[PDB]
Formats: C-alpha cells, sequence, structure tokens
C-alpha cells in the first residue's frame, strides 16, 4: 500500500494497467488513448452544485411562471 | 415475505428463493431488492470472502450502469458491516468518515445517525469504549427518534450498561 | 503516562544521561542514544493526545510572550522527534496568530495616517522578522515570505476597517478620507463590497435609524455617510444600495 | 490566508474529531487491537515482516509496540 | 421634569415618565414627547420592565394576571397581549436570552424543518380571498430584527410572582407556563427588588432580608432540554393553525353556499318535490308550471351565474386548504412528536431519575395525528369527485335554464359526450337534496374534523402539564431563602429596601435599615435608630467586600419614608443641568415643581464603589 502511495506521487505518462491506482483522470486518459487506439467510455463529471427554502407560494407561483 | 423470513431467521425458505432469482426475468429495481437480499442473506451465514467479493461489485456498478446513489448508500453500509463483525473495522474507518461530513451537508438525519453506530460499534471494539459512550450520551437524544435503528441501539445500550 | 509538559521530558533525558557522562559508552562517531531517544520522542507523539495538545498550547504561549530561545529549542524538539506534528504547522500557525495580535494592537482605530500599512509592515519586519527567520531557518531575504506576510497584512487591514466602517464613516469623517482612499485600492470583489454594506447598514441602523435620535443629527450623519462612500466609491452604487 | 478568508466571511471539521479521537494512525490502531489479549507464532512472524518491512511508515512505531507488549508491564 | 418615578432605558437615552392620562415617553435630549401608553389606574400596574437585550420593546405587568408589551419605536402602539391562567402578580421581570448553538462536529441532530417549505396562511378581505406567508401569532415582537445582526434566537423567559404567597410563576416564550411551589410560605414577606446577575440567574429579595435565587443555568446549559421547551410550544400553535383554518371554511366557504342553496330551493320550492321534478325532467322533461316558475323567477339568470361562482370556490379552494395547510401541518405535527417523543425518552435513561413519565400520552398524540392525515386524504379524493359530479351537473343545467328562458334556444352541449352521463347528474342530486345534505356537514364531515382536533388539542395540554413541566421544574433549582446579613449583623432586626446590579460589574449593591434587636433586659432605649447602612456584596455567592459606613440623614430630611427609595440607574446627573437649561416650570436649588406641589429628594449618593458611584431618589410619602 505505501508502495503504491509511492506511486500516487510520481506517475504522471499513462502508463497503463491503472486502475489499481485511485486517480480517476490518469484512468480516463487511458481510458481515452485506448479507445483512439483500438479505432471507451467518456463518463461527464455531473456538476455537483449547491439555499433558501421560502413558502409553498413562492415555489408555486415559480413553476406557473416558468411553465408559459 | 423474503425480508420478513430472514427477519425471524427462516433461512430455508430465503434459500428457496433465491435459487428462482437467477433463471427469472426480473425488473430492474426487483434485480436490485433480490441482489440486496443475496448479500444480507450471506453475512447471517458467516462466509465473508464470498460476500466481500460480491459486494464491491455490486457497488462498483451501482455507480456506472446506474448513478443510483440511494443504493450505492446502502450497499455500502453493508461493507462496513462485514469488516467490523469480522473483528477488523479499521479499514472501514477512512470510508464511513468520508460519508459522515458528505452525509452532514446533504442533511438527512438517517444517514448521519446510522454512521454514528457504526462508527460508536468501531470504537467499542478497538478498547477504547470510553469516548464512544461519552460521544453516544451527548446524542443519545437525536438517535431515538428513528425507529428500525432503535433495536440496534437499545442493543448497544446494555452492552455498555 | 505521567508525561505532560515539555518540561518533564528533559528532566527525564537529564536522569537518563546522567550516568552518560561518568560512563562513556555511546560512539561518538555513531550518534546511536540520538537515535532511541528520538524514537521515543516520536512515540510520545504520536501515542499521547494530552502531550500533544500540551506542546501546542506551551508553544502557543512562549511564541506569544516572545520567549523565543526556548521557541527555538521546542522547535528543535519536534524536529528531531519527527512526529506527526511537523514543525513547519505549528510555526505557521504561532506566526499567524502573532501577525494578527500586532495588527490588532497598532492599526486599530487609527486612521489619520497615510500609507500607515507599509509603516506596520516595516516596523513589525524590523521587530520580529530576523528572530522568525532563526526560528525557520529559512534565509533572511526569503523574498516570497515576505510578499505573503504583507498580504496577510492588508488582509488583516480590510478585515479591520470592515468591523469598523461605522465609526470610520460617520464620526472621524472627514479626518479619516485618507484611509478610505486606500481602502479603495484594496478592495476587488463584489463579496467585499457586499459586507462593507451588509455591515454598515446593520450599525447605522443600530445607531442612527432610532427614532429616539433627533432627526436634524440623524440627517446630518446620514449625508456625512453619503459624501464618505461617494468619495470611497465614484460609481455610486453602494450609494443607492444604502438610499433604496 | 485562504482558509482565513473563508473563516472570515475551532473543531469543526471531522478532520479535527478524527484527531480528537486519536485513530489518526491506521496500521497502529490496527495492531494494537490485534495484540490486545496469546501472540500465536504464525501470527507473530506476520507481525515481525511487518516491523521487518523493506519500506513503509511509522515502522519505528511499530517496533516500539512490539517491544512493549513483549517485555513491558503486565 | 421633577418625578420620583422614571427608569432609564440601559441602551438607549430614552425614560420611561408617568403622567395621568398614562405612561409618557419623552427624550433625554430635546424632552420632547415620544409616545404615549393608554393606562387606565396606575394602581393596577405592578412594575414596568424594559428590553435589556434590544431595548426597542418594554413591557408593563397588570396585577390581575395580564401581561402587555408595547414597542416605544412604533409610538407606542400595542404589538402583543398576553395572559396567564389565574394568577396574582406582585412584581415581574423581562429577560431576554440569545442562545449560541455553535456548529459542533459531535453533534449529528441535523434539523429538516428547515428543509421543509414554510406554511401559508389563508385570509380573506372583502374583494377576494388572498393567501399570505404564515407568520406565528407571538412572531413579530420576536421576530428577528433587522437591527441584529447577530440575528440568534432569542429564548423568551418572564418571571412572575403571585403576592401574598410568595408563588414562584415562570413563564416561557409566551405560551408556554411553569409553576414552581416555594417551601418559605411560613411568612408573608413582602418581595423588595429583582436583581439580575446572568442570563437566566436571578436574586430576589424580601422585606425581611432573606435572599431568594432562580438559576435557569441547567436548563440553558442542556441542549436537549430548551429544544423540549420549543417543541411543546410549536405543537400547541399547529393544531390551533388547523383549527383556525378548520372554522374558516365552514364559515367562509361551506355555509354561504349551502344556505345559498338552502333559500334559492327549499324557501321556494321545497326539496321532496323538486328532486322527484327534475328527475322527471331528466328523463322525460316534463315541466310543470309551477317548476317554470321557479326556474324563470326564483332562480333566473342572476341567481345561476352567483349559484356556479359560489358553488365553484366551494370545491375548488376547500381542495386547497385541505392540500396546501392540513397536509404540510399534520406532517410537521407527526415529525414534532416524534421528535418529542424521543427526547423524554432519552432523559429517562440519561438522567436515570428514579420517577418515570409514562409515554400512553404521546402515543394516544401520535396515533390521533396520523389518523388525521389519513382521514383528511380521504377527504381530498372525495372533493376531487364532487368537483367531477359539479361540471356536469349544471352543464346539463344551463341547457334546461336558458330553454325555459329564450324558446329559441340552441342546445349546444350533447349527452352523446358521456355515456355514464345520467348516473353523475342523478348522483348529485341526492348528495345536495337528502337529509344529510340538508346539514352543513354536507360539503364535509365538519363536526368529525372539528372534533379530532379539539381531541388532540385537549390531549396536548395533558402532556405539557403531566409530563413537559415535570422534566422543566426537575431542571430548575430554586435556592432555598438564605440569610447573608445575620454574620455581620446578628443582633439586629433587617429592614431590607432596594437592591440594584452595576453593569459591566459584579458587585451588588444594597441599601437596608438596621434596627438592633432590644433584648427584654434593657427598658426602652433611645437607640432604636433607623441606620441606613450600605455595602456590597459580590453578585454570585453574595459576599460582603467593604465595610458600611452610616449615611448621616441631615435633620431636615427626617420627615420622608425611607423604605420607598429605589435606585435610578442611567446618570440622573443629565436631567439635573437640563431642567435649569430648560425653561420649564421646575426648579433646582432640591428639584421642586412650583411653589405649590409635592417636593421630592435626589439623594445623589455618591457610594465609591470601586471608583464609581450611583444615584438614588428619595420619594416623599409623608407620615
Amino acid at each position: 500500500q505505501n508502495i503504491l502511495k509511492i506511486l500516487e506521487d510520481k506517475l504522471s505518462e499513462v502508463r497503463d494497467n491503472l486502475e489499481l491506482l485511485d486517480r480517476a483522470d490518469l484512468q480516463r486518459c487511458s481510458a481515452i488513448i485506448n479507445s483512439i487506439r483500438s479505432d471507451c467510455k467518456v463518463p461527464l463529471a455531473k456538476n455537483r452544485s449547491s439555499k433558501k427554502p421560502s413558502d409553498i407560494y413562492s415555489i408555486l407561483s415559480e413553476i406557473v411562471k416558468s411553465a408559459s | 415475505v423474503a425480508f420478513k423470513a430472514l427477519e425471524e431467521d427462516d433461512f430455508l425458505k430465503v434459500k428457496q428463493y433465491l435459487l428462482k432469482s437467477e433463471s427469472l426475468e426480473l425488473d430492474y429495481d426487483q434485480k436490485i431488492n433480490l441482489k440486496y437480499l443475496r448479500v444480507k442473506y450471506l453475512v447471517k451465514i458467516g462466509d465473508y470472502d464470498l460476500s466481500m467479493r460480491l459486494i464491491n461489485q455490486y457497488v462498483k456498478e451501482c455507480c456506472e450502469e446506474v448513478a443510483d446513489s440511494n443504493w450505492r448508500f446502502k450497499f455500502e453500509i453493508e461493507s462496513i458491516n462485514v469488516l467490523l463483525l469480522s473483528d477488523v473495522g479499521i479499514r472501514s474507518l477512512p470510508k464511513i468518515i468520508k460519508l459522515i461530513d458528505e452525509y452532514k451537508e446533504i442533511g438527512n438525519p438517517l444517514r448521519c445517525v446510522i454512521l454514528l453506530l457504526k462508527l460508536c460499534e468501531v470504537l467499542i471494539q478497538v478498547g477504547k469504549s470510553m469516548e464512544a459512550e461519552c460521544l453516544i450520551s451527548c446524542n443519545l437524544s437525536t438517535i431515538l427518534e428513528f425507529p428500525f435503528v432503535r433495536k440496534k441501539t437499545d442493543e448497544l445500550l446494555e452492552s455498555l450498561s | 503516562n505521567n508525561i505532560n509538559y515539555l518540561k518533564d521530558i528533559q528532566r527525564w533525558e537529564n536522569y537518563y544521561e546522567f550516568p552518560l557522562r561518568y560512563v562513556p559508552i555511546f560512539d561518538v562517531n555513531v550518534n546511536d542514544w540520538a537515535l532511541e531517544l528520538n524514537s521515543l520522542r516520536h512515540y510520545l507523539l504520536n501515542r499521547n493526545i494530552k502531550f500533544k495538545n500540551n506542546l501546542r498550547t506551551r508553544l502557543d504561549k512562549l511564541i506569544m510572550d516572545d520567549d523565543f530561545d526556548l521557541a527555538d529549542n521546542l522547535i528543535q524538539w519536534l524536529k528531531s522527534a519527527n512526529g506527526s506534528l511537523s514543525s513547519t504547522e505549528l510555526i505557521v500557525n504561532a506566526l499567524y496568530s502573532k501577525i494578527n495580535k500586532f495588527c490588532e494592537d497598532n492599526m486599530s482605530r487609527v486612521w489619520n495616517k497615510r500609507f500607515m500599512i507599509m509603516e506596520t509592515f516595516n516596523k513589525f519586519i524590523n521587530q520580529y522578522w530576523s528572530q522568525f527567520s532563526k526560528l525557520v531557518g529559512c534565509p533572511e531575504d526569503d523574498h516570497e515570505l515576505t510578499t505573503t506576510v504583507f498580504n496577510c497584512f492588508e488582509s488583516n487591514f480590510l478585515r479591520i476597517r470592515t468591523n469598523e466602517i461605522f465609526d470610520i464613516c460617520v464620526l472621524a469623517y472627514p479626518d479619516s478620507k485618507v484611509t478610505l482612499l486606500e481602502l479603495r485600492k484594496i478592495m476587488k470583489d463584489f463579496k467585499d463590497y457586499t459586507n462593507i454594506v451588509t455591515t454598515f447598514l446593520s450599525d447605522f441602523k443600530k445607531y442612527i435609524l432610532n427614532p429616539s435620535v433627533t432627526t436634524v443629527d440623524a440627517l446630518l450623519r446620514y449625508v456625512k455617510t453619503i459624501k464618505a462612500f461617494l468619495v470611497l466609491d465614484p460609481t455610486g452604487r453602494c450609494l443607492h444600495s444604502i438610499t433604496t | 490566508a485562504a482558509e482565513s478568508k473563508n473563516y472570515s466571511r475551532g473543531n469543526t471539521t471531522s478532520s479535527q474529531l478524527v484527531e480528537s479521537l486519536g485513530i489518526q494512525d491506521l496500521t497502529m490502531v490496527e495492531l494494537d487491537t490485534l495484540l490486545s489479549a496469546a501472540l500465536t507464532d504464525s501470527e507473530s512472524y506476520n507481525l515481525g515482516l511487518l516491523c521487518s518491512d523493506k519500506n513503509s511508515g511509522d515502522i519505528l512505531d511499530c517496533q516500539l509496540e512490539l517491544w512493549y507488549k513483549s517485555f513491558g508491564p503486565h | 421634569i421633577n418625578d420620583y418615578f422614571i427608569d432609564y432605558n440601559p441602551l438607549f437615552p430614552i425614560f420611561a415618565t408617568r403622567i395621568a392620562k398614562g405612561l409618557a415617553i419623552y427624550r433625554v435630549s430635546d424632552h420632547a414627547r415620544l409616545a404615549v401608553i393608554p393606562i387606565r389606574n396606575i394602581n393596577l400596574v405592578a412594575n414596568y420592565d424594559w428590553d435589556t437585550t434590544t431595548g426597542k420593546f418594554l413591557s408593563i405587568f397588570f396585577k390581575d394576571g395580564t401581561i402587555r408589551i408595547h414597542d416605544i419605536f412604533k409610538d407606542g402602539r400595542l404589538v402583543s397581549f398576553l395572559r396567564i391562567p389565574s394568577t396574582k402578580i406582585s412584581k415581574g421581570i423581562w429577560d431576554r436570552i440569545p442562545l449560541r448553538y455553535e456548529p459542533n462536529n459531535r453533534d449529528f441532530a441535523c434539523n429538516i424543518i428547515d428543509d421543509l417549505p414554510k406554511l401559508i396562511r389563508f385570509v380573506k378581505d372583502s374583494k377576494r380571498i388572498n393567501i399570505v406567508p404564515y407568520t406565528q401569532p407571538n412572531s413579530l415582537w420576536r421576530g428577528p430584527d433587522e437591527d441584529d445582526l447577530d440575528s440568534n434566537e432569542k429564548l423568551d423567559v418572564h418571571v412572575v410572582f403571585n403576592e401574598g404567597n410568595d408563588k414562584i410563576t415562570v413563564f416561557f416564550n409566551g405560551d408556554y407556563a411553569v409553576f414552581l411551589s416555594v417551601d418559605n410560605i411560613e411568612n408573608e414577606n413582602s418581595l423588595k427588588s429583582i436583581i439580575k446577575v446572568q442570563d437566566g440567574f436571578y436574586q430576589c429579595f424580601y422585606e425581611d432580608g432573606t435572599v431568594q435565587t432562580l438559576n435557569l443555568g441547567p436548563l440553558l446549559q442542556s441542549k436537549s432540554s430548551v429544544n423540549l421547551l420549543n417543541y411543546i410550544m410549536v405543537i400547541k400553535e399547529l393544531i390551533g393553525y388547523m383549527l383556525t383554518h378548520l372554522e374558516f371554511i365552514n364559515r367562509e366557504l361551506a355555509t354561504p353556499y349551502l344556505d345559498f342553496v338552502k333559500r334559492l330551493c327549499d324557501e321556494a320550492y321545497g326539496y321532496g318535490k323538486l328532486k322527484s321534478e327534475l328527475e322527471a325532467l331528466f328523463l322525460l322533461g316534463e315541466i310543470s308550471c309551477d317548476l317554470e316558475d321557479w326556474l324563470c323567477n326564483s332562480v333566473g339568470e342572476k341567481n345561476f351565474k352567483r349559484w356556479k361562482y359560489l358553488g365553484c370556490e366551494a370545491y375548488q379552494k376547500t381542495v386547497q386548504i385541505l392540500t396546501l395547510i392540513f397536509v404540510p401541518a399534520c406532517e410537521r405535527i407527526i415529525i414534532y412528536v416524534e421528535k418529542l417523543r424521543a427526547i423524554l425518552q432519552a432523559f429517562s435513561i440519561q438522567n436515570k431519575l428514579s420517577y418515570t413519565s409514562d409515554l400512553t400520552a404521546v402515543e394516544v398524540l401520535l396515533k390521533s395525528s396520523q389518523k388525521l392525515l389519513t382521514m383528511t386524504l380521504n377527504s381530498i379524493i372525495g372533493l376531487g369527485r364532487d368537483e367531477t359530479l359539479f361540471e356536469k351537473f349544471f352543464i346539463w343545467f344551463n341547457d334546461r335554464l336558458h330553454e325555459a328562458l329564450d324558446e329559441d334556444y340552441k342546445l349546444k352541449f350533447q349527452f352523446e359526450d358521456d355515456l355514464y352521463f345520467g348516473y353523475d347528474l342523478l348522483s348529485y342530486f341526492d348528495r345536495i337534496l337528502s337529509k344529510k345534505g340538508t346539514e352543513p356537514s354536507s360539503i364535509i364531515d365538519v363536526k368529525l374534523y372539528r372534533d379530532l382536533i379539539n381531541s388532540m388539542s385537549d390531549m396536548e395540554k395533558d402532556i405539557a402539564q403531566s409530563n413537559v413541566n415535570s422534566h422543566i421544574q426537575q431542571h430548575i433549582l430554586v435556592d432555598l431563602k438564605t440569610d447573608v446579613f445575620a454574620q455581620k449583623y446578628p443582633s439586629s432586626q433587617i429592614n431590607l429596601l432596594d437592591a440594584i446590579k452595576l453593569p459591566k460589574h459584579n458587585y451588588i449593591v444594597y441599601l437596608i435599615q438596621v434596627t438592633k434587636h432590644n433584648s427584654a433586659q434593657e427598658p426602652f432605649s433611645e437607640e432604636n435608630k433607623k441606620k441606613l447602612y450600605i455595602g456590597t456584596l459580590k453578585d454570585e455567592n453574595l459576599g460582603i467586600i467593604s465595610k458600611e459606613s452610616s449615611v448621616k440623614i441631615p435633620a431636615l430630611f427626617k420627615s420622608y419614608r425611607l423604605s420607598s427609595t429605589r435606585f435610578v440607574p442611567n446618570r440622573v446627573h443629565s436631567l439635573l443641568r437640563d431642567i435649569g437649561l430648560s425653561d420649564s416650570n421646575y426648579h433646582s436649588s432640591y428639584i421642586r415643581e412650583n411653589r405649590e406641589n409635592d417636593d421630592f429628594i435626589a439623594c445623589t449618593a455618591k457610594v465609591s464603589v470601586d471608583g464609581r458611584s450611583a444615584s438614588l431618589v428619595f420619594p416623599k410619602e409623608k407620615q
């Protein structure tokens, strides 16, 4: 595990068999490259955006306003 | 019925149902429940090498095939339970804490409390039950509001005595 | 379990090494005695949380009362121990606390001066920078550390001015006009403006919008803030927000 | 400075909580639980292997913990 | 202004003065009237207290048991009216305690009420029915002040003392009341003054020198206990919140629609004859001479549009109040009682106290509220079917009515659109024209709703009295009355006059009348002198600090009641300068109102307590 922790620092070149690490970007780049060599899942990262709860009437008025 | 049979320790009934599972044509929502039912049954039997290899496969495909977060959590806590039940719960510490602060922002009180019990259960098998009692005492008021965790909560209280 | 303070470990070290002078067993060329000492220090750091917290408080107190020599000995002890409390975090926190208190002592309610942030920074550097560099061990001419220290000084200056902006604009105006123009050089983000107004409304409405206050003085102070913020903000958008 | 900007705009984060609990070291806590009792020979060689690791982290902590268990007060 | 009254606001330069027409408010700087509080009789007012935390409001205590609070800033406008059940008030003190719930990692008690959208009220003006955001009845004087950047929620505690019996009543948040019974009822000692040390810590000083201490500290330091206090207040309010709207639909939506139906049908034609005739009209089209009169003269065009307008609002507005009000409220009742049950169960284990409070009261409320939510959903589905039956009735009734009045109407609607059209049309007749339909509960079962809500409200008072009061009283400690002055003065009968706390200082300044106890062996000594000794006690343990010095009364001032003196803080010297600087009828030499009015003494007793001094005023009540 410590040996792999060392590999979490100096490895930045995409040198195959990335799945045993925990770095997604290197895995995603490897997946992108492996697809191009083959010619394969460009999984887009969903933006986890995040506040007042307001009242019932403000919500209902909002939906009918956006309805039109 | 099978979930009720699992609670009543009717292992013969649930075992025969799981045989039907592998050769039925099931909807996805029905698939996960039987997929989740198989994990809980295997924990009861005692075999954990098969279950551990089985549960992580489920959650991994529960984040790629379908982005179902609710079923990711329920599978995840089962991985915590099988670990700490095998007297090795320390490995779960990075995983549980990552979920605690993540679900604090969400604000779902059930998610926070169930993680507290797993955290408390971990702390009492290390030899540090003193602070676990201190932590459970301060939060005892807010953990009784949830009925289905009361049985696990009450059982833990007699252990501390 | 009986260790709670640094002075305890030093006297125990002297207790252990008392026979060492009378019987030489440790070779000069191998620092063997130091190795187990650092090993025992490392374990004490990584096993006794109460000792770790006491060391934090002791170093914070020592850096607060300007006992620099003992603080340096403590930093040397921590570095030799190589525990999970590295000295880099401690000196950062100690430096941050010291600069905050020095800023609070010096630039509190003083607005007549011009370019006073330079005066404060130079005074602090002449008083403590050589000692701090000795504590860290970095060269005295570390340019980027001085730049970051200056950036923290102006951030502290901004924070203090945001807190005191009500008395700044209501009472000292127009004597505090000069530092208002200097404040104009610093504010760059919309959050800074929204914080400056929401605080200023909060105090003004707290104090001035009392009907128990005479209406003539309320208006006189009000227009005093209007011109003060107008000079501060040429656009006048904050004036519109205040007026509304 | 960046943290203070958010703070201006303490034991509030979970990292301080796990620090307060004194369970920061994963391996040291795990071996402390394992050594609680015994010391079967098959396990003891495995623990000794951990002390004699070619590359690891808090190796000195495990060595002296093993020494405390073997020849400490009891 | 010369008067022995007036209490200065600690936070603003404003005072409350007493005049004949009522309580009056004048700015210190300008001597200009600011507000007038209409009061009938001064004797009924036990005392008035200012707002310590904010100073925007003012409190008035009545002897009969009513508390009235008016804000100064709104020209003395009344803002709230309070009542305490069957309590005789002697002297009350108002305190506002701000709570500080800093975020802690060990606190996993997340809140979801904030998350759930806030409720809305239903209020109908003369023009139409409007809908406004929901505000609690006492939230107007408790809402987060626009002024307070520290908008932390403030606990509102009103402390009430009963005369003649020394009973202590503490009032929380304007709704919940807690009764505390004092053991020392042997002596009927009048309570002289109330001094507040810090938030939730009070010292009571009686005429006999005994000191009684009320401490809110344990209650304030228990996070769950305060939440318990807040929850039981919310549950009672929301139950009445539903009950308020339940009477709204019965009075505004249900009854006006049914009365219009009754007057138009029963008073004109009759029910039993109408139902049979309408079915004959529906099946055969036979319109009798009398019924054609009913269509033309009784109903006509004018009432038909009103009938549709009244009916449509009777159903479409009724479903809105069931879904937008009752369902969100009943869910919120369930969440609160569930939290109510959890808190009591925990302290039944956490304290491990021998006496236990039974939880059957909570369980009954849980099922009753659960019964309501199932029962409201049945109605909403039921009113859904009513709207379908409602519309199909009038689309056909439009056709018959105009045909009777036009003799050339072209029938636009066709019965062939729907196959079961007859069954829905007939089913409406039975609902609207029947013995059960004649009752006002035809639209919804109002009686069942009214009974169920009152069942919960009456039971809700039981849980508060039986369990919540038991828990709050245990966490409330009332220090036994003790004598502190006996150690310094063990052979003197002590008479206490007044005592206050100097702000930013932890010392208690008191004025006492020391009369040495004359034994049965010293006959008729002239040393029965009333000495106005003044000393200092540390606010916490009431420890004597400085040696008391007896103030020498000049012979000219011996004709005044020294017992009626009170403390006057906050720069009384300011008025002395302004009296001579204002061309009023008040002369300072002694502050005298003309040459023909009562003279009141302003004893500016410079009691140098660590370099600072207070001020006193000596009233005139000639013996």
